This record gives C-alpha cells, structure tokens and sequence, in this order.
C-alpha cells in the first residue's frame, strides 16, 4: 500500500521483437523506506503443452523518495532461442512487478501482440520465423493489475 | 390503502391528483375484497377498506 | 467461449471435470467462478491453473490447446452450484454459458395436488388452476392440462424450484389460466402427471366449475 | 473490508436512460480494473463494460456499443455504466467488479434493472386452499397465488416467518400481459388443518406493498 502507480507508458510502441522495452513508469510513494524497489519485468508464454515464464531484465531504484516519481526502465528484449515459434508470431504476455525487499506487492499484466511486417508474409508464413521480420504491439493503454499486500515496514 | 378483511390485511400506495382518483384505483385493487368494502381521510391521506365476518 | 457439459448430477466424493474451449491460448486470460443462487460469483482460479487464495485445494485447473477444464478431486455438499469460465481476451471478456452440478438421489414421486380458481378471483373476471408437483427427483416432468377429457395447449405455464438442500428434490407448479365464462362453461378439470417415478400417469381433477 | 455496492437500479421505459454507480469500500478505484457484468433471470453472465487504470480507456460488449458508457470518478471513488438507447432485452442484475489480473476477485450484490413499457403495480394475491380428500397419510398443501404485479421482486413468507418447513416459493413468470406472476405452497399435516391458522406475508416493495393474505378451507 506504501507504494502505488500513477501511469506506465511504453515509448517504443510498437516495436521489433528484437527491440529493447523503454517503460516510462509514473509512481507514487507514501511514507518513504529505505530497503528500495525492485522493478522486474517477466515474459510469460502459452504454448502447445508448455506454460513458459521467464525474467526478462530487472531495475533497482535507489534511492526512494515520497511524492510523484517518473523514471525510466529500459529492459532487454526477448530471445527467439529461448522462446517457441509460436509464441513469435502470437499473443504473448509481459509482467511488469515491482518488488520490496523480496517481496512483489504489484504486478501490471499486459497482452502483447507480434506479427510479420510484410504482408506476403503475414498471408503465407516463411518455413522458419524471420525475428527481424517481427513487430510487436503492447496493450499498454489497458494494464492488468494485480495487488499483493506486503508488509512494507 | 389500508386494506383489513376476513382474509387479506395490508396496505399498497399510489400518488395522484385527487384522492377520488386515488381512491379509483384503490378500488381496482378490490381482488374481491372490495365486495365488503366499508371504504372509510384527507389530513392523514389514508383510506381504509373494513369487512366484518 | 464454449462450455461442456450444461448439465451434470454427481454425488459428494466424486470426481468432476467441466471443461472451456476458448480462441485463445493464452493461459493468463483465462479464470473460473463458482455461483450459488442469489449471490454474486466467486472466483476460484485466476490464469487458467492458479488457486485463488481461500478456496479449497480440490478445485484446479490447466489447459491444453485451446481448450480449458477445472476439476473438483472429490465433490463436498458446499461445492453444489453453477460453474462459469471466463475469458479476459484481447478485445473484450467472454464467458461460457455455464454448468450446473445438480445432487443426484434415487427417484421420487410427486405429490400431485390439484387447486381451484377461488372466488377471489372470479370476481374481476379471469380464472387461474394450478396443479402442484411436489418433491420429485428427476426434473424430467411433464403435466397435461385436461379439460372435460380435452387435452389444453397454450394456456399453461410451469416453474420449477431449484433443488431442495434437504431432500434433493424439485417441485414444479403449472397454473392453467381461463376466461371466467370459458372456466364456468365446462365442469370437470383435472393434471396428469407422467413423471418417470409414476408407473402410470396420476391425474388429479375437481369439479363445481 | 473491501466491498462494492451498486446503486441506481429500477423501472426504465424502453429507449431510456437509466445510471447505475458502483460504489467502492477498502480501495481506490484508481489504481484498479473496474467491470460491468449482468445477469438475465436464469441465464448466464454477460460481462458489458471494463473500465481500466492509469489511463481510463474502456472496452464494451458489442451488443451495448454506443449505448453504454463506463466511467469512473476517482475523487468519488465510484464508476458509473450509463445505459441510453435501452432495449428490453437489457433488463437484468447488473453487477460491477474489481479486476484481479484478467480475473474478477469481488463482486457487488447487484442491482435489478427493469425495462419495459409496463408500470409498477401492486400483487393480487389470490388463494390455493387445502381440501379434505387431499388427506395422504396426514399431509395437506394450501399456497398462496401472488398474481399480476409489476416488477420483480416479490418476497413470500409464511405465518411470519414461524413456518419454514415444507414450503416451495416459486420463480416468478412473465406473462403476455407483461406482469408477474409467482405461487407459494406449503405442505403441512393434514391433522393441524382445523386448529392452526396459516397466513402467508406477501411483500412487493416498488409499489409499497405488505399484505397478510389468511388461506383457510371453503
């Protein structure tokens, strides 16, 4: 309850599966602590009898001030060796949680869509996923939010 | 209303003009009670429905 | 999307599997709802396998494909209710036409009774007979409205209760509706009831009409 | 304890504007998804309206396009569906609801929401009376016939309350003339016939109604 979100705004929308994850992220903090947070962002998948989740990158700000803060997290990207083919060209979902001293009391679920550019392609698809060849698009502008009480103190 | 019969007892309301076109619907509401109908004020706004065994 | 089976009678212990079949795979999107009658839906797993906290640990659930399923490991009397999946899609939230998990009991007959108009409602020109069914496993019913041996099409409407919580059974009420004049022009008025508990059909009549 | 609590629900006439305003209690509104989902008597639930966070941004059922709008006012702590252009196909328990991820985790109690051309009328309440030939073993059945009022709900309780065994109310149905109509029926041993009255309390709040109706034999 300490700490809550203002906004979250993906700057690269869309972007290349390849293409890094710039999240400008407007947060509030009410009563400030000193154990500082830990803003983690997870890729989750679903496919054919496998339900994928993976850590993507993960941020420390410090230190925590009270009132409005807006920072920045720039995350890595995906890798299409680690994910199945399906996912490549599907919905998927990414996971951004913030954390308190190991424990996540915020988690901002959203659907991710990523398809080919080329319109050929996007008819009849290539025998083997072209990454460079895949776009994404984020469905930033309707976050999932899931709010977990943590013992701030 | 204040509906009191050998069976039925109760009360139902109604907003309107007069209370002769209140105490009109009033009597539409006679499911048969109104067959023994003492139908009794302004002041209060209430009419009242008396039967008797 | 689409939900299977509608309808399912189980007894406590038992295993039970309701199965969704929805467009997408994803298994965030994806959760399930216990409802009782009269009360809002209670959540029980969130992201097509995750318990909710505070439900009991014989719900579950997984996905495989495009199809979802939620199971109870062994049924409890509280878990007798309406069972809906939903998914949080892409555009817009779907849910599936729901299942219902009726008790099943050994077969019972109905009390069939028979009432009359009363002069109540004469009076304002309009007479209505219901016959009553009362405690009888399963819903399968069916009452014929019988006028001086005339069988009646379009004047009945039947309820149903939902099942009891002590006996397990239903009760059903058919009201027969008439125009005053066409009540007093005919005499005799009877229900017959085929209910599958009946060997044969049981018919309950009056007259004075 | 977190609660929400609907609001604004009642008689609306076709093509009418009706708002209902969901009311929230141990939580901000802000922060969460906020969701319209209804019911029709007996049917299955169909969500309407999602509200989002951070940004407002809003989703709807096809079939309420353009006639619902979803808000929320956050100093209010409160969201709103507005229903213009209502259709009778829109009568229902609307029920709003906290976003848990993509799922739902609580739920208000729900407001009925009527719209027809019918107008809000008293029950008559006709009576079912118990006969002496009806002796099984010892057990009779007398109800009460609740006939002709508008709109849902009506409550049925028998002798105040004392008498909670053997009784079934009934759901109540819609008929052509467009009103209610519902029956309660208890059975009850044939022996007390004679000696105990039975009275069935019959209440219909949106025309102000509390009648005592007393079921007795010819």
């Amino acid at each position: 309850s300490i700490v809550s979100l203002l906004g979250i705004k993906v700057l690269n929308n869309p972007a290349k599966f390849t293409d890094p994850y710039e999240f400008e992220i407007t947060f509030e903090c009410l009563e400030s602590l000193k154990h500082d947070l830990e803003w983690k962002l997870t890729y989750v998948g679903s496919s054919r009898s496998l339900d994928h989740d993976q850590e993507l990158d993960s941020i420390l700000v410090g230190p925590v001030p009270v009132g409005v803060n807006k920072f920045v997290f720039s995350a890595d990207p995906p890798s299409a060796e680690l994910i199945p083919a399906s996912e490549l060209v599907s919905v998927t979902v990414i996971l951004l949680s913030c954390s308190y001293d190991g424990r996540e009391f915020v988690r901002v679920g959203y659907y991710v869509n990523n398809e080919y550019d080329e319109e050929e392609l996007r008819e009849n698809p290539p025998a083997k996923v072209q990454v460079d060849h895949i776009v994404r698009n984020i469905l930033a502008e309707k976050p999932r939010v899931t709010r977990f009480n943590i013992v701030w103190d | 209303l204040v509906i009191n019969g050998r069976t039925l007892s109760g009360y139902t309301t109604t907003t309107a003009v007069d209370a002769a076109t209140a105490e009109k619907v009033f009597k539409q509401y006679a499911f048969g009670n109104g067959v023994d109908g003492e139908w009794t004020d302004d002041a209060t706004k209430t009419f009242t429905v008396t039967e008797k065994p | 999307m689409t939900q299977s089976p509608s309808s399912l009678s189980a007894s406590v212990g038992d295993r039970v599997t309701i199965t969704c079949r929805a467009s997408q795979s994803v298994s965030s999107a994806v959760a399930w709802y216990q409802q009782k009658p009269g009360k809002a839906p209670k959540l029980l797993i969130y992201s097509a396998s995750s318990l909710y906290s505070g439900v009991p640990s014989r719900f579950s659930g997984s996905r495989s494909g495009t199809d979802f399923t939620l199971t109870i490991s062994s049924l409890q009397p509280e878990d007798f209710a309406t069972y809906y999946c939903q998914q949080d899609g892409w555009s817009l939230i779907t849910f599936g036409q729901g299942t219902k998990v009726e008790i099943k009991r050994t077969v019972a007959a109905p009390s069939v009774f028979i009432f009359p108009p009363s002069d109540e409602q004469l009076k304002s020109g309009t007479a209505s007979v219901v016959c009553l069914l009362n405690n009888f496993y399963p819903r399968e019913a069916k009452v014929q409205w019988k006028v001086d041996n005339a069988l009646q099409s379009g004047n009945s409407q039947e309820s149903v209760t939902e099942q009891d919580s002590k006996d397990s059974t239903y009760s059903l009420s058919s009201t027969l509706t008439l125009s005053k004049a066409d009540y007093e022009k005919h005499k005799v008025y009877a229900c017959e009831v085929t209910h599958q508990g009946l060997s044969s059909p049981v018919t309950k009549s009056f007259n004075r009409g | 304890e977190v609660q929400l609590v609907e609001s604004g629900g009642g008689l609306v006439q076709p093509g009418g504007s009706l708002r209902l305003s969901c009311a929230a209690s141990g939580f901000n509104v802000s922060y969460y998804s906020i969701h319209w989902v209804r019911q029709a008597p007996g049917k299955g639930l169909e969500w309407v309206a999602s509200i989002y966070p951070y940004y407002g941004s809003t989703s709807y059922a096809d079939s309420v396009k353009g006639r619902f709008t979803i808000s929320a006012d956050t100093s209010k702590n409160t969201a709103y569906l507005q229903m213009n252009s209502l259709r009778a196909e829109d009568t229902a328990v609307y029920y709003c609801a906290r976003g848990y991820g993509w799922a739902l985790d609580y739920w208000g109690q729900g407001t009925l929401v009527t719209v027809s051309s019918a107008s809000t009328k008293g029950p008559s309440v006709f009576p079912l009376a118990p006969s002496s030939k009806s002796t099984s073993g010892g057990t009779a059945a007398l109800g009460c016939l609740v006939k002709d009022y508008f709109p849902e709900p009506v409550t049925v309780s028998w002798n105040s309350g004392a008498l909670t065994s053997g009784v079934h109310t009934f759901p109540a149905v819609l008929q052509s003339s467009g009103l209610y109509s519902l029956s309660s029926v208890v059975t009850v041993p044939s022996s007390s016939l004679g000696t105990q009255t039975y009275i069935c309390n019959v209440n219909h709040k949106p025309s102000n109604t509390k009648v005592d109706k007393k079921v007795e034999p010819k």
